[PDB]
């Protein structure tokens, strides 16, 4: 007899307002009940459970398949809330050696405890149902119950903190019930050190008996000197599974694609994908002696891709984002969005910021925070020549231009007709009205503009009354999902210079012709 | 000595905040905090029974390179049971200085019962290893209940400096003392050391601020030769100056604009204008009719980004009724980071909020949700952290406030 040390319990409670479990025991076969007696019956020599007396009001109903199997889904519905996020492998580290640790037998070697024992009653029916029932209670955390996995990992976690903070030189990891511990010690002095620890867990009652590289560990491969997604074969089909495969694919093969899958058979077929899903890709672990380096490129339709390295052509991981749902857009709106994306999950998986390589010119970058009517930041980054490049499509000017046709525009339109017409009238005379079908005035407000812009010269001054044009333009999109917006960038691109200027309407502000535009 | 007793609202659980990630350097300064702190009583290691969690990050504060534990407590202090007063001479008075008193709360015990929602996580690189959690047994800093609890306390230290200096107006939010004297500069520079060792006395320990000349008026341009262009946009903010102010008037204004010219022509202003322009500027130099606070409702902070780090502001409770408009322009390490620009303005009109009437504004920032709040941690420097909210379309006033 040597003593062990006592697990510590975890006080636990019910939710409030609420008791205990009372649910009926289901009718059992003959055979069923014998073989539950059998197992229920080891478990209470080993201590497990225990046979309780008639008082204990509550009952979990229990079933075999033997396994004994206890339906805790009530007592879980009543019982308190715990403490409740996986390593990604490109974070973790190159060990020289890493060894495994079967825990099992901890995970009933973890008491309960008492005042929530009685939570936990169930009853094995009796033979013809002519005698009581066998009454149980667990002692020990319950497999199923709603505890049981926060309670056993912290127990565990209290036993190795002396032995993880006397060894800093190897390292641990929980993960079900089973250890990993790693070290870069010679061969001798690591499995040395795995002696103690099972010495360690003997001061708690702990026996480990006496998986091997590459880990099948939560959808990776982890090797000693790569990791990798495990095997992902794209379907050959003729008629969301796809979007998941290759989301979870895209964290390693560059250049996965998703959006129109995203998006009832249709085209898609960029669906092949096969060409990389197909080819094997690997990713390396992280080293902290060199820096860290995350690639963005545009793809097109709203999609950008990445790759995140320390030295050239060896990604740790790789990723993709997607444009945010929205109205209008622009192409240094969404890297800059990537690029927060990236920076925090790399904090995440690494605990730093990524030093960035982005394909827009420092001079670009600079105009547009300067410019842009919010604050907006990138940390540190440097231009890469990888086309296509992020560019601003155009740039208003901030003071009227000397010698450019003043266009002056307004557009109106009926609610109930929907009957509406645009225009404008300029300092030279020229003048049009265009007369519209099926229209707002929102759209009104856009297309006289559009026309201003159609035919005027290379330089031109534009005068609206629309508060809601304004708003639009001066978010600076390069892409809508309106065809007039669109229509309207398409000209500012082509424009020399644009000034924009904005009047209240109906205060009679000349050229504002509010009286063509609702003849 | 005796622990006050301590609850939450009627209805409300504590707080489940998730815990953001933070930076190896973040945490290793957090773990040694939190080691030291474990030592000095001040905190202790919980269980898996505690399911209530609060963010937890690190700063350094202004000539300072020592790390610091800010915890964001936003979420309980909502949830916090109101505690059974603000002084109208501070924001009158000509210097103020602040002094954080943050470390007295800790002599102080916390009741039981309650310590459970103080519960925070210091998180681990790459879900590596679990978070270390921990849970306040003593008045924690940055919970509105630290400075309620702590104020009997308080009153006792402040009594004998406050008979000697009966000039001094002092006033206490969260973890800062705010101390103002209508005295010369020298003059308060020593009493606050004064006020100091006073407090080293009682064993407290302590480790720049005068008036603005309240809203800014509004001003129109003074111009020989005014263009079309000029006249258009003097008729813009004479109409939006008009929402706030009766008798603005813009007829004669608008009466030049009439027919279509060409945008940079010069245009002669008629007499009529003239006399227009200058009743609405006599207008202008009078206050707004009707502006009051309420403590009741909630304080409003705008800001613009005017560019070349200017920044203006606006605090209101009610649309068009502006109590406080300023314009700061200060790059104080921040010349090529507008986040960082942005982050110092919020704590500044935080910092005015709280003189004037003792309670944070809820700023609109005008910056994408994402940028901001992968950011605004990096440059934050103040114990407090108010309420945002985020503005994705460009208001047209911008420069009307420029
Ligand atoms: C010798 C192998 C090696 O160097 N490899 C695998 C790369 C670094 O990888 C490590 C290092 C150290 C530990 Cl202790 C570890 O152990 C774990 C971690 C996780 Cl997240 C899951 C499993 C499983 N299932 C095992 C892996």
């Amino acid at each position: 007899m040597v003593p062990i040390s006592p697990i510590e319990t975890v006080p636990v409670k019910l939710k409030p307002g609420m008791d205990g479990p009372k649910v009926k025991q289901w009718p059992l076969t003959e055979e069923k009940i014998k073989a539950l007696v059998e197992i229920c019956t080891e478990m209470e020599k080993e201590g497990k459970i225990s046979k309780i007396g008639p008082e204990n009001p509550y009952n979990t109903p229990v079933f075999a398949i033997w396994r004994k199997l206890v339906d805790f889904r009530e007592l879980n519905k009543r019982t308190q809330d715990f403490w409740e996020g996986i390593p990604h492998p490109a974070g973790l580290k190159k060990k020289k050696s890493v060894t495994v640790l079967d825990v099992g037998d901890a995970y009933f070697s973890v008491p309960l405890d008492e005042d929530f024992r009685k939570y936990t009653a169930f009853t094995i029916p009796s033979i013809n149902n002519e005698t009581p029932g066998i009454r149980y209670q667990y002692n020990v955390l319950p497999q199923g119950w709603k505890g049981s996995p926060a309670i056993f990992q912290s127990s565990m976690t209290k036993i190795l903190e002396p032995f993880a903070a006397q060894n800093p030189d190897i390292v641990i990891y929980q993960y079900m019930d089973d250890l990993y511990v790693g070290s870069d010690l010679e061969i001798g002095q690591h499995r040395t050190k795995i002696e103690e620890l099972r010495q360690h867990l003997l001061r708690w009652g702990l026996t480990t008996p006496d998986k091997e590289p590459p880990f099948l560990w939560m959808g990776y491969e982890l090797h000693p000197d790569k990791w990798t997604v495990q095997p992902i074969v794209l379907p050959e089909k003729d008629s969301q599974k796809l979007v998941g495969k290759l989301n979870w694919a895209s964290q390693i093969y560059p250049g996965i694609k998703v959006r129109q899958l995203s998006k009832i058979p249709l085209t898609a077929e960029l669906a092949e994908n096969r060409e990389i899903l197909k080819e094997p890709v690997h990713g390396v672990y992280y080293d902290p002696s060199k820096d860290l380096i995350a690639e963005i490129q545009k793809q097109g339709q709203g999609q950008w891709t990445y790759q995140i390295y320390q030295e050239p052509f060896k990604n740790l991981k790789t990723g993709k984002y997607a444009r945010m749902r929205g109205a209008h857009t622009n192409d240094v709106k969404q890297l800059t969005e990537a690029v927060q994306k990236i920076t925090t999950e790399s904090i995440v998986i690494w605990g730093k910021t990524p030093k960035f390589k982005l394909p827009i010119q420092k001079e670009t970058w600079e105009t547009w925070w300067t410019e842009y009517w919010q604050a907006t930041w990138i940390p540190e980054w440097e231009f890469v020549n990888t086309p296509p490049l992020v560019k601003l499509w155009y740039q208003l000017e901030k003071e009227p231009i000397v010698g450019a046709e003043t266009f002056y525009v307004d557009g109106a339109a009926n609610r109930e007709t929907k009957l509406g017409k645009a225009g404008y009238v300029t300092n030279k005379g020229r003048q049009k009205v265009v007369p519209l079908t099926n229209t707002t005035n929102q759209k009104t407000e856009l297309q006289a503009i559009y026309l201003a812009l159609q035919d005027s010269g290379l330089e031109v001054n534009i005068v609206t009354d629309s508060q809601y044009a304004l708003g639009i333009i001066q978010a600076q999109p390069d892409k809508s999902e309106s065809e007039l917006v669109n229509q309207i960038i398409e000209q500012l691109i082509k424009k020399e210079k644009v000034y924009l200027a904005w009047v209240p309407a109906h205060k009679g502000i000349g050229g504002n012709e509010q009286v063509d535009k609702l003849v | 000595i005796e622990t006050v007793p301590v609850k939450l609202k009627p209805g409300m659980d504590g707080p489940k905040v998730k815990q953001w990630p933070l930076t190896e350097e973040k945490i290793k300064a957090l773990v040694e905090i939190c080691t030291e702190m474990e030592k000095e009583g001040k905190i202790s290691k919980i269980g898996p029974e505690n399911p209530y969690n609060t963010p937890v990050f690190a700063i350094k504060k202004k000539d300072s390179t020592k790390w610091r534990k800010l915890v964001d407590f936003r979420e309980l202090n909502k949830r916090t049971q109101d505690f059974w007063p603000h002084p109208a001479g501070l924001k009158k008075k000509k210097s103020v200085t602040v002094l954080d008193v943050g470390d007295a709360y800790f002599s102080v015990p916390l009741d039981e019962d309650f310590r459970k929602y103080t519960a925070f996580t210091i998180p681990s690189i790459n879900n590596e290893t679990p978070g270390i959690r921990y849970q306040y047994n003593v008045l924690p800093q940055g919970w509105k209940g630290s400075p309620a609890i702590f104020q009997s306390s308080m009153t006792k230290i402040l009594e004998p400096f406050k008979k000697q200096n009966p000039d001094i107006v002092i006033y206490q939010y969260m973890d800062d003392l705010y101390v103002g004297s209508d005295l010369e500069i020298g003059q308060h520079r020593t009493k606050i050391e004064e006020l100091r060792q006073h407090l080293l006395r009682w064993g407290l320990t302590t480790p720049e601020l005068h008036p603005d000349k309240t809203v800014q008026p509004i001003v129109l341009p003074e111009k020989d030769s005014w263009t079309v262009n000029d006249i258009q946009k003097l008729v813009g903010k004479l109409n939006w100056a008009s929402q706030i102010y009766p008798g603005i008037k813009v007829r004669q204004l608008s009466k030049l604009l009439r027919g279509t010219k060409a945008l940079t022509e010069v245009i002669p202003l008629t007499e009529e204008a003239e006399l227009e322009l200058a009743e609405n500027r006599e207008i202008l130099k009078e206050p707004v009719h009707g502006v009051y606070y309420d403590p009741s409702k909630d304080l409003i902070a705008e800001i613009q980004k005017q560019g070349q780090g200017q920044w203006t502001y606006q605090i209101y409770q009610e649309p068009f009724k502006n109590l406080k408009t300023g314009k700061y322009a200060r790059m104080r390490g921040a010349h090529t980071n507008d986040v960082k620009q942005l982050t110092e303005a919020v704590q500044k009109i935080t910092t005015e909020s709280i003189v004037i009437w003792g309670k944070t504004p809820k700023f609109k920032l005008p910056i994408q949700k994402e940028t901001w709040e992968t950011w605004w941690t990096e440059y934050w420097q103040a114990t407090w952290i108010p309420e945002w909210e985020f503005v994705n379309t460009p208001p047209l006033v911008k420069l009307w406030y420029q």
